[PDB]
This record gives structure tokens, sequence and C-alpha cells, in this order.
């Protein structure tokens, strides 16, 4: 999974935040594209930018009227992949000033 | 005139807490879908200070 | 009347509607202000006049 978009159109007509995790790096913005079909894989008024199995990465989203908020964890689980039961806890990341109204979102795979 | 200052007049919904919006969609008023109709029923929203 | 000599016609112990009014292209012109036409419907006065 590349990233993510956020946003109330999620291409054209008004502001709508992209997130890649592209490899080394994540990379931010909140002008629209119309990229989805395929960026896993070898074989505009932008008025905001920013830069920074056995695997169970968790995350939460959140927008707290004001800014655009990330927690995350990193944690090691057997290859029972549906969520074991061992109790976690996600520690923040960012708090973007970003300011979009946003009600639908969507996954780049 | 300083034209080149804008606000908008009127929203369907106030904003949020810091929620940032330049949308330039028709604002409606009345019965009829937009669609360009401007003036009554339907109006353009970034009025100006001039 | 002769705008010159305008009348005053009195309205008064009454309930008003304004929505009738603003949802209506009844009138070869129709404008309201100071308000939106939705806020209208929330007035009280001690008299109405045209
Ligand atoms: C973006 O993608 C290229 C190729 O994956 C990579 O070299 C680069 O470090 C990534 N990050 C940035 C900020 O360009
Ligand atoms: C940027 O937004 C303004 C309205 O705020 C609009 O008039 C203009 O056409 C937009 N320009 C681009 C390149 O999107």
């Amino acid at each position: 999974i590349r990233g993510w978009i956020f946003g109330t159109t999620l291409d054209s007509k008004t502001q709508s935040l992209l997130i890649v995790n592209n490899a080394t790096n994540v990379v931010i913005k909140v002008c629209e594209f119309q990229f989805c079909n395929d960026p896993f894989l070898g074989v505009n008024n932008c008025t905001f930018e920013y830069v920074s199995f056995k695997n169970l990465r968790e995350f939460v989203f959140k927008n707290i009227d004001g800014y655009f908020k990330i927690y995350s964890k990193h944690t090691p689980i057997n290859l029972v992949r549906g969520l074991p039961q061992g109790f976690s806890a996600l520690e923040p990341l960012v708090d973007l000033p970003i300011g979009i109204n946003i009600t639908r979102f969507q996954t780049l795979l | 005139g300083n034209y080149n200052y804008l606000y908008r007049l009127f929203r369907k919904s106030n904003l949020k807490p810091f929620e940032r919006d330049i949308s330039t969609e028709i604002y409606q008023a009345g019965s009829t879908p937009c669609n360009g109709v401007k003036g009554f029923n339907c109006y353009f929203p970034l009025q100006s200070y001039g | 009347a002769s705008v010159y000599a305008w009348n005053r016609k009195r309205i008064s112990n009454c309930v008003a509607d304004y929505s009738v009014l603003y949802n209506s292209a009844s009138f070869s012109t129709f404008k309201c202000y100071g308000v939106s036409p939705t806020k209208l419907n929330d007035l009280c006065f001690t008299n109405v006049y045209a």
C-alpha cells in the first residue's frame, strides 16, 4: 500500500489531501490528481505541501476540525493474520495544519 | 476601486474552526438547479470590498 | 399610488409569511435585504407596511 487520499470530490473542483509513502519518504499535497491505477509495483492551487505478513502496522487518521492528526505503531505478529488479540498502543506522528474539509477516503494500491 | 480583494457573502453551512474553502460554485437560494442561472434563486458568492 | 405621493398601507395583528414570496417566480422583480430570505420568517414587529 503506497498511501491514501482524503477529501470530498477526491479529484477536481476543490482541494483533497494526497499522502504518498514513497519508499524512503512521506510526500503530502492538497491539490487533486487522477493517479490511482498501479504505483505499487515495478515489473492547481496547491496551497499546502509537506515531506518527511509478520509485521502488523496500525494507524489512526483524525481531522480535529482544524489540523490532520496521525498516530501509528509497528508490531510483530504470528502469521495468523486476523488481528491477534495482544494489546497495543499507537503513538503520535504528525499534526498537519491543512484545514481541508473531508468526508471520504481511498487507498493507493 | 481595488476589486482584487474578495469575501464569501454566504455558504450552505457555517465553517468549522479553521475550515478553509476556496470553492467558486453558485449558491442556490431557491427551487432552480442553478447551472449558470444568477441574480434570482441562485447567486455567485464571492463578493468584493472594491 | 403615484411615487412622489407613495402610500404606507398598514399590516397588523396577523402572522406574516415571506417564504411563500421568496420561493415564487410570480413577480416581474423580487428582492430581500439585511438578512437571508430564510431568516425573514423568524422576525417580529409592532407593525408591518406595504
Ligand atoms: C520518491 O521516489 C523515488 C523512487 O522511488 C525515490 O528515489 C525518492 O527517494 C522518493 N522520495 C522523494 C522525497 O523523492
Ligand atoms: C485558483 O483559485 C481561484 C479561486 O480562488 C481560481 O479563480 C483560479 O482559476 C484557480 N487557478 C488554478 C490554476 O486552479
